């Protein structure tokens, strides 16, 4: 798949605003034939952490 | 009254200055993109 | 009906404090090929 | 004599072709003792 066909959203506001903490992005996945043809679901991560 | 992404203020005589973060520009630091990590949000800072 | 588009951008930005005023001005000068430094004016810097 | 042949064809095609890499580094180095000529090198 060209998993870069989808969304580079802003990563979410800091989860623990100064200890520790975390955030992560997602890719906005709509699903099209597409998707389903070119092992997108397969290969691609749907959130990075 | 604070600079945009994450720059630091500092008083010129009777005047303000901002020592921007990199590439991103301009009296406020409003203009053009950080580099570097990033945190999102705004980190708040004190009036005096 | 055809469309292309291209963008690139460098910036580049060495710092030096220390360093013999000739020895500073080599290892600050940026390589393309090499932006972090030529490993021998850095050491030349490193004594200076 | 009357007489009338007709037809209609439909076709269709479609290709795909990706890439992407992506590469990080990070050196983190602390030197203490040397002279400082090779303490950089």
């Amino acid at each position: 798949c060209f998993c870069d066909h989808y969304a580079w959203t802003q990563w979410t506001s800091c989860s623990k605003t100064c200890n520790s903490g975390t955030q992560s992005r997602h890719r906005q996945i709509v699903v099209d034939k597409y998707y389903q043809e070119n092992f997108c679901e397969q290969i691609c991560s749907k959130q990075e952490t | 009254r604070p600079c945009q992404n994450g720059g630091l203020a500092t008083v010129e005589g009777t005047h303000c200055l901002c020592h921007c973060k990199p590439y991103t520009f301009g009296a406020a630091c409003e203009q053009g993109v950080l580099v570097g990590n990033q945190a999102g949000g705004v980190d708040g800072g004190w009036s005096c | 009906a055809a469309s292309g588009t291209q963008n690139n951008v460098l910036r580049g930005e060495p710092f030096i404090r220390g360093g013999g005023a000739g020895f500073i001005s080599g290892l600050s000068y940026l390589e393309l090929d090499n932006p972090a430094g030529n490993k021998r004016r850095y050491s030349a810097w490193a004594e200076s | 004599t009357k007489v009338e042949h007709r037809c209609t064809t439909n076709k269709l095609s479609e290709k795909h072709e990706g890439s992407f890499i992506q590469g990080a580094e990070k050196s983190i180095s602390l030197i203490r003792g040397g002279r400082s000529e090779y303490g950089a090198a």
